[PDB]
RNA sequence: AUUGUACACGGCCGAAU
DNA sequence: ATTCGGCCGTGTACAAT
């Protein structure tokens, strides 16, 4: 709460009352930016539609009574060296509310001094039809650009902070890799695939011995320390299987709704049926659908939505990346072959909404997933290993001009 | 817990000390930063008599104006004003009489009557080259030579259909391959294709046989090209604003290019520093070292030995070593990487030096909410690695000149690195508008790494131990 | 030289050369179009080397445009100029008209 | 190859099992 | 074989919502 924003941040309020009974367009702008405040577009009354000339304002608030040389022919006011697009300078008094506009494209010699608004001739009326629209300026073959002065907007980013449990199991194993221990796995019970082998060391985010894993772990060399001396460490290879756990415990995890392509890093929604459309109901602040697998209307191929999940370490805290990608199938589950003319004119028509979208989509499937179902056993008893949080909007300090834009 | 920032379009310098954030706006009123010495530029023809007539009208046309293409977007397509006041050059493209040499039907016969397109491609460049040394050892000595290919000789070099059985893949590429035979030749040459100076004529595609290619419109067209035109001519359009207290920096990037065996791995580098006044240098050159493998980096020695070299040609023009030296590499440094730069920064007494990698395939991106992408010079600091987006929505030109939304530039420089990244940032891109080959400046990647890569594809042809001019007119 | 020609006035009533001199440059375009100009302003660049010469000068200088594709004559002051760059001059097409009104 | 981006495809490299 | 990282090369589509 500044100490000028009752009478400077309200200023501009009362200003616009001027403007909006005259019929001009009103632009919110910067409040305190180089050049505009504000934005005067020529309306035809009739249709309502725009004429392409534009004119900028801006309004600086002041106390109440006069200024410095104010007798009743006209008063002084300055003009400060912080404020391309001449633009009308609008005052506003308070003692009995009379605003006091003047040009910066008029050149009375030299401008740098001190702006002395007449009493007579700079009085801001709705005689502003033909008045200031004799400043206002085209968007033609001069080419007035529209520079960004905005209370800057926010942007989502891409990654997902990662809340690994406090405790993560390590033990030997009498197997090299995973490969040469899944053999062993598949023959027993209670399969689980949620788990990395390395130089002879298993690592996983559950308890080896409660699971079917017991014929590969040494059952007796089973012991729990907290993943802040395995993961958030300088060793190169704890960073290597860290990121290959964090996978497969995203891999068995979402499963209801996932599946992952071995060939690539590809994970896409798994098609319910065989070879029919689907849907996805996802968090925005707002309850939206897409067709998550979805067969083609115009023939039958399925477009399944795809992401790349990768993982990094930033701040000694580890994030989750999303890239949306698409995997394209003939009924669902055998992959398209030739799918380059598909998947490349697919990509060539979405622009920054619906990448945007995909990525909140990505965004709720995993920040959900974390979360248990209220009964037991309803998904599994144990609670999901990995819980997702959204990072804080970034906050940009310039907001692109979409408004003055077309659409 | 990411802190972001919107860096302000950095200013460019033209003419007189004029200052503007659009090339094409700021030639268009002060003119080029480096001016000619007359005005008239003598431009040198090579191509069949249709083509060298249809160029020299088009180089007429120039003169007398060009329509802009989308009145819509003025900025983004604006029109090529001629030779009135506004003449973006300050100087007349004219073909002098007897600096046009015609390619006669009978030699194109000879090029397209060839059966494989290696031996074409090969016969093509021999028959240009001694067309080319013509020209240069004639009384009409031009100052740039622009090679007006005819549409049957673009489609047996490039499309090379007239196809034999392909073998390998690794097809010669008659560009490179005659940037890279000429490189002795005292003038520079600009290679055009018809459809650019004529909006008539349609040359398909390689693979896609039933489609044309699509081009910009005409006005833009005469941007790019008469500014690539003016830089090859000998002088420098325009230059990065200088602040007033800067260290004197000297910009090294550093690439690498397969080998025409498609196995090895070369390192092509260049260099931007500017020169004592108003002036801009950027060399190119290939690391003069014997250390040939697959790795896309450089060995200890290897980078010692380039770190020296590029000082050596910077205290050439200043006569005292940079107070910075800021690399730029395509591959992530590596520590026998940063301990040879360092040794080379020891011994000439280099202050300090940034050792950044520029990235482009990293996944992390932001998105603003909306239909267009977030603004050009969006930073996001991720714990030291900076997320640079060079392209993006521009104000000046009122829409985002792209298809997809844009990939950012992800910078991570190394841990002996001195400017932080936010400093970095502001300097790589500032480095995106200063290519020279286009006129439009929403640029992805900085001019040192995108130098390097553009001598990359002519050095492949140029055997090792050659020596070779390091102009990089000679490689735009 | 710096100027291209010698204004002298003369009073339009008795005739009489009151004796003082006005230095005047004249540009001349053919069918060309001014930096940024709408239907009622533009703009105009001047040579650094032409400000050098014009502030030595003991007399007025203004500074005289021509087009010949619509007979149109600007004319301005040359130590009048925009606040912001020296170079710069911002013509207004309805006061600037060098005609016998001005 | 006026100009670049996005996409697709392909080849290859670095660290440890 | 895998798992993590990366890089360079050749084509099409499009001129920007
Ligand atoms: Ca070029």
């Amino acid at each position: 709460i500044t100490d000028s924003q009752v009478l400077g941040e309200l200023g501009e309020t009362a200003i616009k009352k001027i403007v909006l009974e005259t019929g001009f367009l009103y632009e919110q702008r910067g409040r305190l930016e180089a050049g505009t405040d504000g934005i005067i577009e020529l309306r035809d009354p009739k249709s309502g539609a725009p004429l392409g000339k534009l004119l900028g304002v801006q309004v600086k608030s002041t106390e109440s009574g006069q200024y410095v040389r104010e007798n009743d022919n006209s008063f002084e006011y300055l003009l400060k060296p912080d404020d391309n697009i001449p633009v009308i300078i609008v005052l506003w008094r308070k003692s009995d509310e009379t605003a006091y506009w003047k040009d910066v494209s008029d050149c009375v010699r030299g401008e740098e001094r001190r702006l002395k608004f007449d009493k007579g001739t700079d009085v801001f009326d709705p005689r502003s039809a033909d008045r200031i629209g004799a400043l206002t300026i085209d968007r033609r073959t001069p080419g007035v650009f529209l520079p960004p002065l905005n209370k800057g907007e926010d942007a989502i980013i891409n990654l997902l902070r990662i809340r690994l449990p406090d405790e993560i199991f390590i033990s030997t194993s009498p197997f090299g890799s995973g490969r040469d221990a899944v053999p062993e796995l598949v023959k027993h019970g209670n399969v689980r695939f949620d788990w990395v082998i390395r130089k002879r060391r298993f690592v996983s985010f559950f308890d080896p011995r409660e699971y079917g894993t017991r014929a590969i772990v040494d059952l007796d060399q089973v012991e729990a320390v907290d993943t802040k001396l395995i993961a958030f460490n300088d060793e190169q290879d704890d960073l290597n299987d860290t990121m290959d756990l964090l996978r497969r415990t995203v891999e068995r995890q979402t499963a209801t709704q996932l599946s992952f392509l071995r060939k690539d890093r590809l994970f896409h929604f798994k098609a319910v049926g065989v070879g029919k459309s689907r849907s996805y109901r996802y968090m925005s602040a707002k309850v939206v659908s897409a067709y998550s697998s979805k067969k083609k209307d115009g023939w039958g191929y399925v477009r399944h939505h795809a992401a790349r999940l990768r993982f990094e370490r930033l701040a000694d805290e580890w994030f989750l990346v999303i890239d949306p990608d698409f995997h394209f199938t003939t009924d669902g589950f055998q992959p398209h072959r030739y799918p380059e003319a598909l998947l490349a004119g697919k990509k060539r028509l979405e622009r920054n909404a619906a990448v945007r979208g995909q990525v909140t989509m990505w965004q709720h499937l995993l920040v959900e997933s974390g979360k248990h179902e209220v009964g037991l056993f309803d998904a599994d008893k144990p609670a999901p290993l990995l819980q997702f949080e959204r990072l804080p909007v970034i906050q940009l300090s310039q907001a692109v001009p979409e408004s003055s834009w077309n659409r | 817990t990411f802190k972001a920032h919107v860096f302000d379009e950095p200013m460019l310098e033209f003419g007189d000390g004029g200052q503007h954030c659009d090339p094409r706006q700021g030639l268009r009123e002060h003119g080029p930063l480096q001016p000619r010495s007359g005005d008239v530029i003598r431009v040198g023809v090579i191509g069949t008599d249709d083509t060298v007539a249809g160029f020299t009208e088009f180089l007429a046309e120039t003169g007398r104006g060009i329509e802009s293409g989308n009145k819509q977007l003025i900025n983004l397509n604006p029109d090529f004003p001629g030779l009135g006041n506004q003449n973006p050059f300050r100087c007349k493209f004219e073909v002098p009489d007897g600096a046009t040499v015609t390619i006669s039907r009978r030699q194109v016969n000879d090029i397209t009557g060839i059966g494989r397109h290696d031996e074409a491609v090969r016969h093509a460049v021999e028959l240009i080259s001694s067309q080319l040394s013509a020209l240069v050892e004639g009384s009409a000595k031009p100052d740039v030579i622009v090679l007006a290919l005819p549409i049957p000789l673009i489609e047996k070099l490039v499309n090379a259909k007239s196809d034999d059985d392909v073998d390998g893949g690794d097809m010669l590429n008659f560009r490179d391959l005659l940037k890279a035979k000429t490189l002795h030749l005292p003038v520079p040459t600009q290679i055009v294709w018809p459809d650019t100076w004529d909006d008539a004529a349609k040359i398909p595609r390689k693979i896609k046989r039933d489609s044309n290619r699509q081009t910009q419109v005409k006005a833009t067209r005469a941007w790019n090209l008469l500014n690539a035109l003016f830089y090859k001519a000998g002088k420098v359009p325009w230059r990065l604003l200088p602040d007033q207290a800067e260290y004197r920096t000297s910009f090294l990037g550093i690439g690498f290019y397969r080998d025409l065996d498609g196995q090895q791995l070369w390192t092509s580098t260049a260099q931007m520093f500017d020169e004592r006044g108003r002036g801009l240098i950027l060399r190119g050159a290939r690391a003069q070292t014997e250390t040939r493998g697959r790795h896309p980096y450089l060995t200890a020695k290897d980078a010692e030995d380039l770190v020296v070299q590029s000082i050596a040609a910077y205290k050439a023009h200043h006569r005292h070593v940079p107070a910075r030296l800021v690399v730029l590499k395509t591959s992530r440094f590596r520590s026998e990487e940063a301990e040879g730069i360092d040794a080379a920064l020891g011994k000439s007494g280099i202050e300090m030096s940034d050792l950044v990698w520029v990235q482009e395939s990293s996944p992390i991106a932001i998105f603003r909410d909306g239909n267009y992408p977030v603004l050009r010079g969006t930073f996001v600091d991720l714990d030291g690695k900076g997320l640079l987006y060079t392209r993006g929505s521009v104000p000046f030109y009122g829409t985002f000149p792209g298809l997809r939304v844009p990939r950012p530039l992800l910078l991570v420089p190394h841990e002996n690195s001195d400017s932080t990244i936010l400093t970095l940032a502001k300097d790589v891109l500032a480095l995106t508008k200063v290519n020279w080959n286009t006129t439009q400046f929403d640029q992805k990647l900085p001019a040192p790494i995108k130098a390097a890569r553009e001598v990359g594809r002519i050095l492949k042809h140029v055997e090792f131990g050659t020596a070779v001019s390091s102009d990089f007119r000679r490689y735009t | 030289a710096g100027t291209d020609g010698i204004i002298e006035l003369r009073d339009p009533k008795s005739g009489a050369p009151l004796g003082k001199l006005l230095g005047v440059q004249v540009k001349s375009t053919e069918s060309g179009q001014y930096v940024r100009e709408n239907d009622n302003s533009f703009e105009y660049l001047l040579k650094p080397d032409d400000l050098k010469y014009w502030r030595t000068s003991n007399i007025p200088v203004i500074i005289v445009l021509w087009r010949k594709s619509d007979e149109t004559a600007y004319w301005k002051d040359v130590s009048d100029c925009v606040r912001g760059e020296e170079r710069r001059l911002k013509f207004d097409k309805g006061t600037d008209v060098f005609d016998p009104r001005s």
